[PDB]
């Protein structure tokens, strides 16, 4: 027994190239569309709940996930290794922060957790690198409103816009003509919904469709009063309901 | 045997109008032995204030550590920590060492540089947060300066005013203690500006 | 790959024996016991005549009554020395008495199969087989004057005479006709010089050449330079004799 | 204890330490150095538990001469003065504790400024015109604080020592042998042969 | 709270002569004011020709002596069947008791046999290993009665040539061992006598070049 | 005990007497307290019989591993260093130990070092150590000259230890006593104090206060 | 963790990672040094393959180990500096426990050792580094000089080279370095070096570094002109002929 | 076992050369240029944005230039992720250093540091060496201005002008041809952009795919400066110098 | 085949067979030879020694591992150096922990359960040593014979070592004979160099030579060499 692996199984090759994170960008891009989009009062970050079975209960199957109340993420490839990586995500931004501050953390920092935990499963021993990219969206107080990618290599960059996945060449193309710097969140939500018609074959609605924002505190989220500097989390996932109302305005 | 009545010292600190006050006496003894007369216990990262009393090695070794993460903390956050963010990393820092604690009484003033808000607040040895929004009281006087603060204190005070105050407790607390004094100094804060002075006093 | 403890079709551990074949291009060392001592000497073969032939150590004291020669990657021979070194002494510490050279053989042999990446019998931490072989020559009261052969095998063979380096197989069959029962101190001394100049590439003298023995008077010495001179000088005097 | 003093003139910090090692009933020696070169201008003087006395002086002055081999470069008193005070204040807290006080006098070549430090067992440091561990300062500091001014020569603040030694052998119960004078300066670490009589 | 030492009684006794060596100890064994058993082995033959006793806490002199025996198989093991001289025993027993200076054996412990040389000999150590070559050596709960007795009747302390207004000392001629049987006999019942954990009976272990010997006889019994 | 060594002219004495106890008991009259570390070094024990016997003993086996090691007889400062730092290792754990190391180099010349049990390591000319220190101190430090005939640094030396047997309980049996040159050390012979005294008595004239 | 067996015996006896280690020290710079009669002298040769350095902070070629040693190499100069790291520590150590500053030879032999067990413990590399280490014992004035590579061998030479074209400079230097009479100076001493080196440098005023270790811990480092002047004079002698 | 599937990443070639190295080498090749020029009266660290897009978000975007002290900073060439881990290090050697000793760390000191770093994952371990390359600015009082540069070989120099990434070979010329000792800050900011502006394997040089920091010690005040230029910083300093 | 499966001994090859123990059991049949046979009242090892050349010593193939046990080897020394000396501390834990002397059989399970972890885990390699384990017990008179592989058994009689299968037969026709000598040691030696001699070809048995061992009854386990065994060449 005893994990013996102690060596690098992601090594350089004579071309400089990274062979398991180049394969892993390579799964990522099999994986299923999802985005997000940047607005002056909000974050939208969406993807499509591709059920693998019409007896499978899509809403059990969450691909847009809270990491802090004004924090989300989404992402493209294997499902499995997001799912850890969002637990992971959760706990660091605990254990490296919550716990010593007192206060969640800014978005870009709880992303550079992240990206650290990736490029370490990119040089470790024994492991392999994970297969996945995800697009996370927050707000601070000092920051403002952000969205961020993390790639398989741990690499990590700010966005206004933008989509991975499958069809992510033509997504990103389709969010450059219409995104601009004065977009309200409704418009962003929109301008997400169109884009994601594009990348989506069978049934568009919003059983199919998974999507989130970070806009304003929700005090009816919170779950208590009587401290007015809480407020509320940022971080609202849509409803069924809430997306089709919209899809009637596409 | 006490390890925070073997050196000396006290710290006390005020929020008035737009302010703040954090204040200090300059002495460091052994038991009766006055040995230094300029042991300033008043430490600034950024435009927060720490002032802590106690055992001296403790004092010295909490401003280097907190020296040291709030360095960090700036080159990540790209940002100047602010006082309620401060005061719960001191908190979270003094209880990591709960059974093997920091014999000290931490203070903290300062003005949060978005809100404006004056900040105060006040722990024992192992990171309870005390958090009065009229004053703060630390070291081996904190009886007489809980006595002079209660009496001379009123609220929205300004600068000037402030200044007036937080010396004649600070003053005349020391002068009631045997291991207090030597000398003092006194911050006045504002969103602005930070004015540091020295005090004259008995030097008995 | 293959691992460092691997068993070949014959039955043999591979690293063990490409071992050997690295001993086989070391210098050459040769010991011969006799009822007055044991001698060992050896070929320093510098590499360049700028190189100060006195700091070539091939022969070294284990302890007073225990000397040794290696042959071989002479740096592999560090930490045997300091193990036997310590050895010896430790067991001095704890009984008040010589170790006898057949025990200080065995521990020294101890050492040799304590490698590989991770084999089951205790913590050999130790990643290659030595790549050197030693002669150990000493006297004890029990067993008199002593010659032992340490390989990297972890067997230890006792000799009356013994060569080990390049040219081993030509001075063994010489050293098998030359010895016997009788010889003494002064025989020995000038035959394993002859044995020397016979196998050595350059022509021996008292600086690519050293000599060393032990006798229970005075335990292990290393002659110095002009003491094997003359021991050279009478040798090619006998020799010319006829 | 045994007498560790110091002090900073104009150009220069004076360290005056006692010559006696004294164990129960008897006085073992009395010619003892109790100090330690830690760079060509730093000189440390100490007292304290009987062992861990040299055996921290001589740990802190390998340090540094090998800090001093790897950057080939003297480290600043303030600098040396700290790396000191950290090992105490580590030590305070561990299983056996170095019962050690010390004073670091050192020139400061960069500044052109002598400084003199004064840290306790505990790790508590603090800068001073002139410091003394032990029951020394009981009788010195009040001297010192009438008779010391910061302008004063090399030869003005020996004879301030003078002043200090002579009230130590006058009041002190121990009989500590006289002292050992080392001055440092620009010029580095010197001792006065001659103080059994100046 | 609990003491993990304990007192068992009993004296032993060492004497070294010219070309032989005695070991001999009482066989009485006691807890406080009872007798737990009024034969129970003190000296032992560990082999070698070497003979041992460790006499204080019984369970730190039975974790000993049989600590050292094994001590004696291994030396014979590891170096080819080679005797185990008592000079080299003796040593071997130092770091035994060494090893445990931080939670000692209880005991006072002797060993005798032969050196070298053909000689007798006794060894006499510390309960930490602390340890002496002596002609003889009492240890145990009589010890200091018995002490005093050799030094006066073994090493002819005091004693001097009558007649010589006390400037000539009583020569050391050397006793056998005959005469040494008697003194161990004439030690046992007087310390039976005079001290309380004393008595029973009296094993006595001689040791020549022959080999080992045993000697009983019996003490009082109350 | 009652030990001793100084330096002179002549090199280094080093005297000691041979009690060792256990409270009260005289445990022995014959205990060897000086070991010869080797050839050139010499070993004073007092305090644990035990801690300063296995302790030494264990000191000549690092000597003896040294100059195998170095191809050079180790020296008094770097030997005496060896026993000071393990001694040291132990602070605390209740080791008890006062000694002496003394030799002769051709690079130090003749040399003592003090070392005890609490860490403590010191050079010097002169060391009196154990129960009668103070004793043999008293006799040795009114008649020392560095210009003692090796004839007379013997005596005093004897005559020292002699001094503490009779003053110090705890202190008697014998003197041993040890010269110290470059060529090594010399024993000097067992003196039982039971003749030495009345000799000394005698043809000295001192000990006035005893009757004999 | 990490314990791979990677230095290993060849069916032919050789072990190909130490081998290879001795390729990379072919590949570095070349380094000599010479012993005169009351001096040791250091030179190295600095590469061209990229010049605009700042020459004040570009750690240099030779390192003290102590006030009285001085270790130079050939080969990866990160390797070099775990040697120098470690020889430096264990020279304050010898100090603290032995009172006494190393010796040249003991120096040598521990930075040899650690060479060696680098050629096999589980999981690492050879170092790819031979060194030159000189100097004099303490109290002594017999100069010193020794050479060690990636086996872990060691011994004492003359005079000796190591690196690139080293082959070439060691030829000059058998058959200009006499026994009998060594370099009686400082000056003659640093001459024979620096011509060593010019058979290899191909005119390099600024590609040639020297050091002088005296007695005593007197130890100094040439700067370019002291060498250029040292160049000239060495190739008149040339075209005076 | 396991054995089977391990790379060897620590092991010499026939010619003495480290594999791993070599090959993490290659790749940094491949990475934006990042040039670092010494003047007199200071430090500028210059780099190029590899790839980027009109959505990509620039203001809070940093992926070449990194503060490491308050006196020290650095510039990158590789993969980003491994070089936030070693710059992590960094910033925790320099603040040990300053509370050991109450000085700022020397720049040589934390430089041979994080190249000691780097060598190891070259000599033990089993692991692939980090894709880095830096090139470090700083300043303290005893060498004053310095510029360093470190690659996975753990192997660093010291440098008046010097560039790594993409390709060295031209920047080295061009940098050799009108670099001159006695340049002064602003002169250097121009030679920096003149540089990467004749390298770039882009189109044209915009102030979107660039990051500028200076290291000055401005005069009105006597201390060390760092300034990591913002988005239109660059674009103003792009028109100034001539390449609008 | 055989190439892709005998590089560990974690490996089972495709017919079920483990390589690297099999060519552990190689360097047994290069070994020198030895052998075993007991009666009711004692037990016997023969061995013929090794030499290297003239000059050198025949190396030792008995071992002693207590007063009632003993054991042969064949194969590699130090192997059977690791394996004796577990034996003589199972034995030294017996007697020191139960007051009681081990029993032959489980010595036997001892031995095969230490070489069997050395056939199932990774890095290590099998034992390269043949054993032959003789003794006396409270149940008489033992002979065991150790295989690599793990394998011991109990025999009345055996050999193993190059050419041992010539004494084997003999014995395994001596049988009815031999296991009857009760009583007379000199007997049953007689009867051990008579089997092995059975397998010898190159030279005949000296007294440098030869090596005996013995145990039983009233006879502690003991070693003769040299001239202690002339009176049976």
């Amino acid at each position: 027994m005893t994990d013996r692996y102690s060596f690098s199984l992601t090594t350089f090759s004579p071309s400089g190239k990274l062979g398991q994170i180049d394969y892993a960008l390579t799964a990522v891009k099999q994986g299923v569309t999802s985005l997000g989009i940047k607005a002056t009062n909000g974050v939208v970050i969406a993807t499509e709940k591709k059920s693998s079975s019409p007896l499978a209960m899509s809403e059990t199957l969450s691909k847009v996930s809270l990491l802090t109340p004004d924090i989300g993420a989404v992402y493209s490839g294997m499902g499995p290794d997001y799912r850890v990586l969002v637990d992971k995500s959760r706990k660091v931004a605990h254990t490296s922060y919550k716990r010593i501050y007192g206060e969640y953390p800014p978005t870009k920092l709880l992303v550079s957790e992240v990206a650290k935990i990736m490029q370490e499963a990119t040089q470790s021993g024994g492991v392999r690198p994970f297969g996945v990219s995800l697009l996370i969206a927050g707000h601070d107080e000092f920051n403002g409103f952000s969205l961020y990618q993390v790639d398989p290599s741990g690499s990590y960059f700010p966005w206004k816009a933008t989509a991975i996945g499958k069809g992510s060449v033509a997504a990103k193309t389709f969010l450059e003509k219409r995104w601009n710097d004065e977009l309200e969140l409704e418009d962003a939500i929109h301008i997400a919904l169109l884009t994601l018609k594009e990348s989506v074959e069978g049934e568009f609605n919003g059983d199919t469709i998974e999507l989130a924002i970070i806009g304003d505190e929700n005090p009816d989220l919170l779950g208590y009063t009587g401290i007015p500097t809480d407020k509320g989390p940022r971080f609202r996932k849509l409803t069924s309901q809430e997306i089709n109302d919209r899809l009637e305005a596409l | 045997s006490d390890p925070s009545s073997i050196n000396g010292g006290i710290v006390v600190a005020m929020t008035g109008k737009d302010c703040v006050a954090i204040a200090c006496d300059l002495r460091l003894g052994s038991q009766s032995l006055g040995v230094s007369n300029k042991f300033e216990k008043i430490f600034h990262y950024g435009h927060v204030f720490l002032g802590i009393t106690g055992l001296a090695t403790d004092v010295t070794t909490l401003n280097e550590m907190f020296r040291y993460k709030t360095n960090l903390y700036k080159l990540k956050e790209e940002r100047a920590i602010e006082p309620e963010t401060f005061t719960q990393l001191v908190s979270s820092s003094l209880y990591e060492r709960r059974f093997g604690p920091y014999f000290v009484g931490p203070v903290v003033a300062g003005i949060n540089s978005k809100s404006g808000k004056p900040f105060i607040a006040g722990f024992d040895l192992i990171g309870c947060i005390d958090e009065a929004k009229d004053f703060i009281v630390s070291g081996t006087a904190s009886d007489q300066l809980f006595g002079m603060c209660e009496s001379l204190y009123e609220p929205n005070l300004e600068p000037e005013d402030l200044f007036e105050t937080i010396s004649q407790a600070l003053l005349n607390a020391a002068d009631r203690d045997a291991l207090s004094g030597w000398g003092a100094v006194v911050y006045i804060i504002k969103k602005d500006e930070v004015v540091k002075r020295y005090l004259k006093m008995r030097q008995d | 790959d293959r691992g460092v403890s691997t068993f070949s079709p014959e039955g043999r551990l591979f690293q063990v024996e490409y071992s050997l074949e690295a001993i086989k291009l070391g210098s050459t060392a040769i010991g011969i016991a006799t009822k007055e001592g044991v001698v060992l000497g050896v070929e320093k073969r510098a590499t360049s005549p700028l190189l100060e032939s006195d700091s070539i150590e091939k022969i070294v004291e284990i302890d007073r009554h225990i000397g040794c020669a290696m042959s071989g990657l002479t740096a592999d021979a560090r930490s045997m020395i300091e193990h036997a070194r310590t050895a010896a002494v430790t067991h001095n510490l704890y009984y008040d008495e010589d170790i006898n050279v057949e025990s200080l053989t065995q521990s020294v042999c101890d050492l040799a199969l304590r490698f590989g990446e991770g084999a089951s019998g205790e913590e050999r931490l130790m990643s290659r087989p030595f790549g050197v072989a030693l002669l150990i020559a000493g006297h004890d009261a029990d067993d008199g004057y002593q010659l032992f052969h340490a390989e990297p095998s972890g067997t230890f063979y006792r000799y009356n005479a013994k060569a080990i380096g390049s040219g081993s197989e030509g001075a063994q069959a010489e050293l098998l006709n030359e010895w016997h029962s009788s010889l003494t101190l002064k025989e020995a001394e000038l035959l394993v010089l002859k044995i020397l100049k016979q196998v050595m590439e350059e022509k021996l003298d008292e600086n690519n050449a050293q000599l060393s023995c032990i006798t229970k008077q005075d335990g292990f010495k290393i002659y110095d330079n002009e003491k094997t001179a003359e021991l050279i000088k009478e040798l090619k005097e006998k020799e010319a004799a006829e | 204890m045994d007498i560790i003093l110091g002090i900073r003139v104009q150009d220069s910090v004076i360290l005056a330490s006692s010559k006696a090692v004294t164990r129960g009933i008897s006085v073992l020696k009395d010619s003892d150095d109790k100090t330690r070169q830690l760079s060509p201008h730093t000189l440390m003087s100490f007292a304290g538990e009987a062992g861990d006395t040299v055996q921290f002086a001589e740990y802190i002055q390998a340090n540094i001469q090998l800090y001093s081999i790897r950057e080939d470069y003297e480290l600043s008193p303030q600098a040396v003065s700290s790396f000191v005070r950290q090992e105490l204040a580590k030590s305070i807290r561990s299983r056996r504790p170095y019962q050690v006080n010390v004073l670091i006098g050192g020139y400061d070549k960069k500044k052109n400024k002598p400084e003199l430090y004064q840290i306790d067992y505990l790790g508590t440091k603090v800068e001073l015109p002139y410091g003394a561990h032990g029951y020394s300062g009981f009788y010195t500091f009040s001297l010192l604080d009438h008779h010391y001014r910061p302008d004063m020569t090399t030869e003005e603040g020996l004879d301030l020592l003078k002043l200090c030694v002579q009230e130590l052998e006058k009041r002190m119960p121990m009989d500590f042998k006289g002292v050992i004078v080392k001055i440092v300066d620009k010029d580095g670490i010197r001792q006065v042969d001659d103080f059994q009589a100046q | 709270q609990f003491n993990p030492y304990g007192d068992n009684g009993g004296t032993i006794l060492g004497i070294a002569g010219e070309d032989f060596a005695v070991l001999a100890g009482d066989t009485r064994n006691i807890t406080d004011y009872s007798i737990n058993s009024r034969y129970e082995p003190k000296v032992f033959d560990c082999g070698d020709n070497i003979v041992m006793s460790a006499n204080g806490f019984a369970a730190d002199g039975d974790a000993l002596v049989k600590r050292f025996k094994n001590s004696v198989k291994w030396y014979h093991f590891d170096h080819n069947d080679k005797k185990l001289s008592i000079n080299s025993a003796a040593r071997n027993i130092q770091h035994l008791l060494y090893g445990k200076r931080f939670f000692p054996y209880y005991v006072h412990t002797i060993i005798a046999g032969l050196d070298e040389d053909g000689k007798g000999a006794v060894y006499s150590f510390d309960p930490v290993g602390s340890y002496e070559r002596e002609q003889c050596r009492a240890g145990g709960a009589a010890a200091s009665l018995i002490m005093p007795f050799l030094d006066n009747q073994v090493n002819f302390k005091n004693q001097y040539e009558p007649g010589t207004n006390g400037k000539v000392k009583k020569p050391l001629k050397y006793l056998s061992v005959e005469e040494v049987i008697k003194l161990v006999r004439d030690s046992f019942t007087s310390a039976t006598e005079r001290h309380i954990q004393v008595g029973d009976g009296l094993e006595i272990l001689i040791v020549t070049k022959d080999g080992v010997r045993k000697e009983f006889y019996e003490l009082k019994r109350d | 005990t009652t030990t001793l060594a100084f330096r002179f002219q002549g090199g280094i004495i080093v005297a000691v007497d041979s009690r060792a106890t256990a409270g009260n008991w005289v445990a022995s009259q014959t205990v060897k307290k000086v070991i010869e570390i080797n050839p050139f070094l010499l070993g004073t024990m007092a305090g644990g019989a035990a801690d300063c016997q296995f302790w030494e003993t264990w000191l000549g086996s690092q000597c003896r591993l040294h100059e195998l090691r170095e191809k050079e007889r180790i020296s008094v400062a770097a030997a005496s260093k060896i026993l000071s730092n393990l001694v040291y290792q132990y602070k605390g754990a209740g080791l008890s130990m006062g000694t002496m190391i003394c030799g002769y180099t051709r690079k130090e010349g003749p040399t003592i070092y003090y070392v005890d049990s609490d860490g403590t390591r010191l050079k010097g000319d002169i060391f009196c150590v154990g129960s009668g220190q103070t004793f043999a101190y008293g006799v040795l430090d009114s008649n020392y000259k560095w210009d003692l005939s090796v004839e007379d640094a013997l005596y005093l030396g004897k005559r020292s230890i002699l001094a503490a047997a009779h003053r110090d309980a705890y202190s008697g049996g014998s003197v041993n006593l040890y010269h110290v040159t470059e060529d090594g050390w010399i024993y000097h012979g067992n003196h039982d104090v039971g003749e030495l005294f009345w000799k000394v008595k005698e043809e000295e004239g001192s000990f006035n206060n005893v009757i004999g | 963790g990490y314990d791979r067996a990677l230095s290993i015996f060849s069916p032919d006896g050789h072990i190909f990672q130490v081998e290879y280690a001795l390729e990379a020290v072919k590949r570095g710079t070349c380094a000599v040094g010479v012993k005169g009669k009351n001096c040791v002298v250091l030179g190295c040769e600095r590469r061209s393959t990229l010049k605009l350095q700042d020459t004040r902070i570009t750690p240099s070629k030779v390192s003290k180990i102590d006030s009285h040693v001085v270790l130079s190499f050939s080969g990866l100069n990160a390797d070099s500096r775990i040697l120098i790291e470690k020889a430096r520590v264990e020279a304050q150590s010898h100090r603290l426990t032995l009172e006494d500053p190393v010796t040249v030879e003991y120096l040598t032999r521990y930075v040899a050792g650690v060479q060696q067990r680098y050629t096999q413990s589980g999981g690492v590399r050879p170092f790819g580094v031979s060194t030159l280490i000189a100097g004099f014992d303490p109290r002594d004035d017999e100069p010193k000089l020794y050479q060690t590579e990636p086996s872990g061998i060691y011994s004492s030479w003359s005079a000796q080279t190591i690196g690139r074209n080293s082959k070439t400079v060691r030829e000059f230097l058998e058959k200009n370095y006499d026994r009998k009479e060594p370099p009686a100076t400082v000056e003659e001493c640093v001459k024979l070096t620096v011509r060593s080196l010019l058979e290899v440098v191909q005119t390099g005023a600024k590609n040639i570094e020297i050091t002088v270790v005296k007695p005593d811990s007197d130890i100094v480092a040439l700067s370019s002109e002291e060498i250029n002047q040292y160049v000239t004079q060495i190739e008149q002698e040339k075209q005076e002929q | 076992g396991s054995r089977r599937y391990d790379s060897r990443t620590t092991i010499f070639s026939p010619e003495g050369r480290l594999y791993q190295v070599e090959y993490a080498l290659e790749s940094i090749s491949h990475a934006g240029t990042a040039i670092g020029i010494m003047a007199s009266d200071g430090i500028v660290l210059a780099a190029e944005r590899k790839v980027t897009s009109t959505l990509l978000e620039q203001d809070t975007s940093t992926e070449k230039l990194y503060k490491l002290n308050d006196k020290i900073a650095v510039a990158v060439a590789g993969l980003t992720a491994d070089a936030e881990i070693l710059i992590n290090t960094a910033r925790i050697h320099a603040q040990n250093y300053l509370k050991t000793y109450n000085e700022d760390i020397p720049v040589e000191i934390l430089v041979r540091r994080l190249s000691d770093i780097k060598q190891g994952y070259t000599q033990h371990g089993g692991l692939r060496p980090f894709g880095v390359s830096f090139i470090y600015a700083g300043y303290d009082d005893r060498y004053g201005y310095q510029l360093y540069t470190s690659n996975p070989s753990g192997n660093y120099t010291g440098w008046k002008a010097i560039s790594v990434g993409a390709n060295t070979s031209a920047a080295q010329t061009l940098l050799q041809m009108d670099y001159k000792d006695d340049m002064k800050v602003d002169d250097a900011i121009e030679l920096a952009l003149k540089t990467l502006s004749k390298t770039t394997d882009s189109s044209a040089l915009t102030y979107d795919r660039l990051e500028f920091a200076t290291i000055r010690k401005g005069a009105n005040d006597g201390e060390v400066y760092q300034k990591i230029f913002k988005p239109q910083e660059i674009k103003d300093i792009l028109v100034k110098t001539g390449i609008t | 085949f055989r190439n892709n499966y005998d590089g560990d001994t974690v490996t089972f090859s495709p017919t079920g067979r483990l390589f690297q123990v099999e060519y552990a059991l190689e360097a047994i049949k290069q070994g020198s030879v030895t052998v075993g046979l007991r009666s009711n009242t004692h037990a016997v090892l023969v061995a013929l020694k090794r030499n290297a050349d003239e000059l050198s010593s025949y190396q030792k193939k008995i071992i002693k591992c207590d007063e009632h046990m003993g054991l042969s080897l064949a194969g590699l020394a130090p192997d059977a150096r690791v394996l004796s000396n577990y034996l003589r501390q199972q034995c030294n834990y017996s007697s020191l922990v139960f007051n009681r002397k081990l029993a032959v059989e489980r010595a036997g399970h001892l031995l095969c359960d230490k070489a069997q972890k050395n056939t199932q885990s990774y890095g290590g390699r099998p034992y390269g040593v043949g054993l032959l384990i003789i003794g006396y017990d409270k149940s008489g008179a033992h002979l065991l014979e150790f295989q690599p592989s793990g394998n011991v058994t109990e025999l009345y009689g055996t050999a193993i070592g190059a050419r041992s299968q010539g004494a084997k037969t003999y014995l395994e026709r001596t049988l009815d004979t031999f296991i009857k000598i009760d009583g007379n040691p000199d007997e049953l030696i007689k009867a051990g160099v008579e089997a092995i001699s059975q397998s010898l070809r190159d030279e005949s048995l000296t007294v440098d030579n030869l090596s005996i061992a013995i145990v039983g009854k009233d006879t502690p386990f003991t070693i003769y060499d040299g001239e202690a065994v002339a009176k049976y060449i």
